[PDB]
RNA sequence: CCGAUAAGG
RNA sequence: GCAUCUUUAGCUCAGUUGGUAGAGCAAAUGACUCUUAAUCAUUGGGUCGGGGGUUCGAGCCCCUCAAGAUGCACCA
RNA sequence: GGUUCCAUGGUGUAGUGGAUAACAUAUCUCCCUGUCACGGAGGGGUUGCGGGUUCGAUUCCCGUUGGAACCGCCA
RNA sequence: CCGCCCGUCAAACUAGUUAAGUCGUAACAAGG
RNA sequence: UUUGGUGCCCAUGUCGCUGUGGAAACACCUGGUUCCAUUUCGAACCCAGCAGUUAAGCACAGUGGAGCCGAAUGUAGCUGUUUCAGUGAGAAUAGGAAAGCACCAAGC
RNA sequence: CGGUCGCCUCCUAAAAGGUAACGGAGGCGUACAAAGGUACCUUCAGUACGGUUGGAAAUCGUAUGUAGAGUGUAAUGGUGUAAGGGUGCUUGACUGUGAGACAUACAGGUCGAACAGGUGAGAAAUCAGGUCAUAGUGAUCCGGUGGUCCAGUAUGGAAUGGCCAUCGCUCAACGGAUAAAAGCUACUCCGGGGAUAACAGGCUGAUACUGCCCAAGAGUUCAUAUCGACGGCAGUGUUUGGCACCUCGAUGUCGACUCAUCUCAUCCUCGAGCUGAAGCAGGUUCGAAGGGUUCGGCUGUUCGCCGAUUAAAGAGAUACGUGAGUUGGGUUCAAACCGUCGUGAGACAGGUUGGUCCCUAUCUAUUGUGCCCGUAGGAAGAUUGAAGAGUGUUGCUUCUAGUA
RNA sequence: AGCGAAAUUCCUAGUCGGGUAAAUUCCGUCCCGCUUGAAUGGUGUAACCAUCUCUUGACUGUCUCGGCUAUAGACUCGGUG
RNA sequence: GGACUGUUUAACUAAAACACAACUCUAUGCCAAACCGUAAGGUGAUGUAUAUGGGGUGACACCUGCCCAGUGCUGGAAGGU
RNA sequence: AGGGGUGAAAUUCCAAUCGAAAUCCGUGAUAGCUGGUUCUCGUCGAAAUAGCUUUAAGGCUAGCGUGAGAUCACAAAUAAGUGGAGGUAAAGCUACUGAAUGUAUGAUGGCGCCACCUAGGCGUACUGAAUACAAUUAAACUCUGAAUGCCAUUUAUUUUAUUCUCGCAGUCAGACAGUGGGGGAUAAGCUUCAUUGUCAAGAGGGGAAGAGCCCAGAUCAUUAAAUAAGGUCCCCAAAAUAUACUAAGUGGAAAAGGAUGUGAAAGUGCUAAAACAGCAAGGAUGUUGGCUUAGAAGCAGCCAUCGUUUAAAGAGUGCGUAACAGCUCACUUGUCGAGUGUUUUUGCGCCGAAGAUGUAACGGGGCUAAGUAUAUUACCGAAUUUAUGGAUAAGAUUUAUAUC
């Protein structure tokens, strides 16, 4: 006998977004490149940094980027791009 | 039967029982204590049993207080069912008891009485009970 | 249209 | 078998989900009438089936019995 | 064991796409009659429990009770 | 005639018998 | 060095309590006739002037009250190999703490 | 059969990203000419006090309060001088593009510096290629609409196409077979599968059965003579179950008959302890598997109820033992009818009548009986007995003694 | 209307009576008939059936319970195989 | 249970199944309806409504109740498509 | 006469065949499904994964293999150091959201008793807001918070490829073991994921026997040597000393629970001013207190739980008596002259422990060591390594066809 068995209501999921950083600290990078896709300002743009229509993060020089930590009790992340500098 | 009034979610996982002792490890209410040296899940059935146990071996003054509490709900799919077709509903509460844990403690009546209480009170528990006192 | 009227005296 | 329910004044049943019980009939009492019926008022009448346990407190919650009834096997 | 429907006054049933609840019987008061039935006038009485959404739930959503209607097969 | 009276249903005893049960009003007046 | 302005910082920078101060400046303040303004109010914003003023604000000294920070030891978790060597938290505690770093204008 | 099929948010997801299950919770197939863009101004909810209507809670004033407020929405993340509220002017909710990256099998998706044209806000710097961010969407083919510096089948047109923009799919089974499509087969057939079920085996032991631990109590009083709650720990594989490892180039599946064998958790017989054991007859526990453990009525039955006996009418295992030993009553072929479902062919662990059970034994196992050879010269007799096999049940009457 | 636990009744081995020492089958009756029922006909019906079902007399090896005898095999010898 | 005698699955089902005499409904006016073929031709039938074809029930006896909403069939004025 | 015939109807019969004959032809129908596919050697050598699929036993692309070419460093690996992202393990709940324990102050109601018909008041068997103290719980809680892992860079070393282009594939059924989880019941040799390994596609040695566990990686020959896991009484190669423990064949399978088994340790009480046990004596009075109970009066429930004498004595220690009573003990003294009593932490052991063919829960014989723990020096043990020789591939010196 199989007695029947009940039905599941719950079985349904999205698309995982490839969020997170893209390029770690002390990388070089070219301007127009992603630094760090977020759903909400989780790291802030600092100099030579951009903000988009989905929150993205990306470069507007040529530079090295930078992580700061900052804000009160330190909570808030921010991101910047360090110019090459070379300067002779 | 020691029940929550309500729970956000019916179905939670299960809270392992393996580890060592995070809180309610010395005895801070009483002065005599029934400590645990095997986790384990015991039932609010089970509390019952052993508190119903050490209020008919109390007297008339003694004082007693339970620590643990079934928060953590488990379920049982019913019988005869092939798996699948989702998780079974809750059946029964069970507290979470590891390794160390006091869950009962007794005071105010005399030192024999307390040590005969806490023994009839982890008989009927399947734990393995110990009796501790509280340091000065 | 128009139905009924408790028991023994 | 098992799981489930029921046992509540003389009878048929609500009690409420813990501060210890009423409803409708039956009985009686009056009132009422020549007297009754009927009506009307009023009214006495309980081991909450028996024990154990919880609780400060059990008709009320949990067990074991006693008597019946239910739903699941007189092996698909 | 699973699935669909229902819970509205004392009894039988409608409605409400959120802002509002009626019908009949029954009940009460008064005409009516020697009296009563029938008759006439007027009066009155309502969303199973919970928990969310909304400014607002009988209505919308998810659970919990009770009553039904369907299925539970192939070896 | 606010008289009389019939037949189902319900209860008991042995179709009958039963003080005050329920649904009508068939018959006795031109009984409508 | 002190006052005033401002950037960096984001409580060991706060909230509060007790006192002192103004030379220059900062401020309240004096009026709405001008530019400008109130979803209505010269309250605010904006004007043009410093009569009065040290209540405020502001600036200094004290205050361990609230808030904040938090050592060492030990412990829980981890990595290996052991059934012991590193790594080392959270909580708690002694305790610190009445901000700090630069630039500019004035008497110094 | 029920449920689901695309996209978005959280957890499982093990502190980069990614990660499944018929795992746990929810939503979406939009909304806004302002909820967009810009300039300026401005900052909670709640609570305390004081005040007509006015009430616990409408609005006002002051203070307190560090987010529990708002941010159209399901969650997550973010954001309290912000991305929240108000006002003025506007339409960048632009045209042609696009270096460089994210993520990806492809198709598609996401971010974007910067350039040219012409605008909006603003004194200017600057900002504006839709909204705080992530769901709000559908390929190709076919045809229709608007524009057009292209073609126009000898030439001039036209028809008909081309390019750009746009319209028609809960094509939701949402990478979409066709513009267009439901059921039965027990009258069936083919190719395969132990990739996958029904019988049995295997693993598990939830459930089931047996036992034990604590002692509340019941028991003329007394937990433990006999029971034993509320609880807990085991054993067996012994019911109902779970998994799908062996078998679909076949492991014959219920019951009955014959033959039985094994285990002990012992029904009788045998021995003993305790007793709420006077005697007789009992109750419980311990030891013990040598033997025995009946015949019938109804049902295919196992089971079960009933009748009469017995010292007793035990519980199980052995492919729920046993069809190359028997039977085929039952299940389950084709036939037929009843009730019910379906419009129907047909279907029902609903009911009933009828209905093909093959094999000469090669190996091994076993029951009997022989030949050869060995036992060291040969033969004829009589023995011991290592290792074994067979049987083992029990009742009634009398006496003891109507004695204890 | 008729019939009704039925070739139909799940619960159900329905209640009661009869048949038996004892009766899930049989006969009669009762009726909440889940879901009987009137030309896919309803209810009775003398005769008939290699039809189904139940009780019974005689009868018998069906059985308690097995035993004996005779043939053809099986078994031994010769031939085919 | 079938009224009966009968017929049936050659080679697992002989029956309650089929048939049967009987009842009823429906179509058919003769170049009849129905049927075989593509048609000729033919069966019906060298028959004529007391006749033929099809559907259902199945001796004999007593009965056959209500519903024309849906479907099927027949007929119908006009009206709408 | 066959998408036809016949059928008193069963899917009947139509040449031993009928859900639609037999035969030939289209035809070598089609089959994502079974089965089979034939000589040798050498080099290298997978996958059982993702997405889509009327897709799930198939197919395409990506991932992993192989052949050729390019890239020398900026490419890719192995170690050390540094920087950064994160929110898991843990921990915490006065840092939120839920759940939640006790104490104290207590809104609130229930409950009363009054007054008053509406404004209310005094206590609440009790419910419980808020606050303070002490303590808790969480995948979808976080004021915090690692390690590992991930990304990038620096240094050292190594390889021309793990990077790019082209040709040819196979793979889309996986299994088990350790670790972190989901579903299941903290069941499964269960199912679904992440990661480290093995098998698949891998022999050898240990595990008695075993695909997945441990040691490792087989080119061929050698009757050479050293070792890894594992082991050294015999089967079966190889051991001895020394110190303790176990008495159970424990070893050589098990829980809750129970026990004067034994060894070690750390404390505490008395003792030759006499210890403990036993023996010999006493072991009381009011009184038998009093309610209470038929009665209790040393031993029913009570009112409690008395006091003196005295060495000691209890409203008694039980038995027991209707109850007293009575026997008798807790307590004190004496013969007595060497050990006793208790607490805690540990090592190895006992019981709990019943299944079905035959010892059958060490592999067997056997073992009080041939069992357990410790220390020292040895040995055995693989197809591992070394040594001798034969064969062969790729790289170098170099061209004898020589050495690395
Ligand atoms: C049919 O119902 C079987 N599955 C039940 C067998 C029960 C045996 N105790
Ligand atoms: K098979
Ligand atoms: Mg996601
Ligand atoms: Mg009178
Ligand atoms: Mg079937
Ligand atoms: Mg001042
Ligand atoms: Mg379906
Ligand atoms: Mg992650
Ligand atoms: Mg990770
Ligand atoms: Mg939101
Ligand atoms: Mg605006
Ligand atoms: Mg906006
Ligand atoms: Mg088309
Ligand atoms: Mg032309
Ligand atoms: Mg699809
Ligand atoms: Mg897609
Ligand atoms: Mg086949
Ligand atoms: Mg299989
Ligand atoms: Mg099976
Ligand atoms: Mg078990
Ligand atoms: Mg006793
Ligand atoms: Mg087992
Ligand atoms: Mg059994
Ligand atoms: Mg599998
Ligand atoms: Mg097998
Ligand atoms: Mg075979
Ligand atoms: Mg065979
Ligand atoms: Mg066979
Ligand atoms: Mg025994
Ligand atoms: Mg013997
Ligand atoms: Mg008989
Ligand atoms: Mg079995
Ligand atoms: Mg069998
Ligand atoms: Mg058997
Ligand atoms: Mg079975
Ligand atoms: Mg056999
Ligand atoms: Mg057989
Ligand atoms: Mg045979
Ligand atoms: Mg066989
Ligand atoms: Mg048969
Ligand atoms: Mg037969
Ligand atoms: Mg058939
Ligand atoms: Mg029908
Ligand atoms: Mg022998
Ligand atoms: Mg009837
Ligand atoms: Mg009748
Ligand atoms: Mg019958
Ligand atoms: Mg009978
Ligand atoms: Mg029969
Ligand atoms: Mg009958
Ligand atoms: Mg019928
Ligand atoms: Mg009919
Ligand atoms: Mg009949
Ligand atoms: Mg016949
Ligand atoms: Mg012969
Ligand atoms: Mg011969
Ligand atoms: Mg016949
Ligand atoms: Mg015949
Ligand atoms: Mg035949
Ligand atoms: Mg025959
Ligand atoms: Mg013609
Ligand atoms: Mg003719
Ligand atoms: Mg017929
Ligand atoms: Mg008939
Ligand atoms: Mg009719
Ligand atoms: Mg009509
Ligand atoms: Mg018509
Ligand atoms: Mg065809
Ligand atoms: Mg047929
Ligand atoms: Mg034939
Ligand atoms: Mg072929
Ligand atoms: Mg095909
Ligand atoms: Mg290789
Ligand atoms: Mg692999
Ligand atoms: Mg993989
Ligand atoms: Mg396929
Ligand atoms: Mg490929
Ligand atoms: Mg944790
Ligand atoms: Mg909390
Ligand atoms: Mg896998
Ligand atoms: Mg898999
Ligand atoms: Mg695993
Ligand atoms: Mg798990
Ligand atoms: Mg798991
Ligand atoms: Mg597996
Ligand atoms: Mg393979
Ligand atoms: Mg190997
Ligand atoms: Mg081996
Ligand atoms: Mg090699
Ligand atoms: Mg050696
Ligand atoms: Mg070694
Ligand atoms: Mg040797
Ligand atoms: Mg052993
Ligand atoms: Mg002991
Ligand atoms: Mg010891
Ligand atoms: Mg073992
Ligand atoms: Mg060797
Ligand atoms: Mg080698």
């Amino acid at each position: 006998s199989k007695k029947g068995v009940g039905s599941t209501k719950n079985g349904r999921d999205s698309h995982a977004k490839r969020l997170g950083a893209k390029k770690a600290d002390g990388q070089m990078i070219r301007t127009g490149q992603i630094i760090y896709r977020q759903r909400g300002t989780r790291v802030y743009p600092g100099v030579n940094v951009g903000l988009g229509s989905d929150d993205t993060l990306f470069a507007l020089s040529d530079g090295l980027v930078k992580y700061q930590k900052f804000g009160p009790k330190q909570g808030k992340t921010r991101v910047s791009v360090v110019k090459h500098k070379l300067d002779a | 039967m020691l029940q929550p009034k309500r729970t956000k979610y019916r179905k939670p996982h299960n809270v392992s029982y393996e580890g060592k002792a995070k809180g309610n490890s010395y005895v801070a209410f009483g002065e005599y204590g029934l400590v645990a040296t095997k986790g384990n899940w015991i039932d609010a059935r089970a509390i019952e049993s052993a508190r119903i146990a050490i209020s008919k071996c109390l007297g008339k003054t003694g004082k007693m207080w339970i620590r643990i509490f079934p928060h953590m709900s488990k379920t049982k799919k019913p019988l005869e069912v092939r798996m699948g077709s989702g998780k079974g509903n809750p059946e029964f509460w069970v507290a979470v008891v590891k390794q160390g844990t006091v869950m009962f403690e007794v005071a105010n009546i005399p030192e024999s009485q307390m040590i005969k209480a806490l023994t009839r009170a982890g008989h009927k528990l399947p734990v393995t009970w110990k009796i501790l006192k509280r340091e000065e």
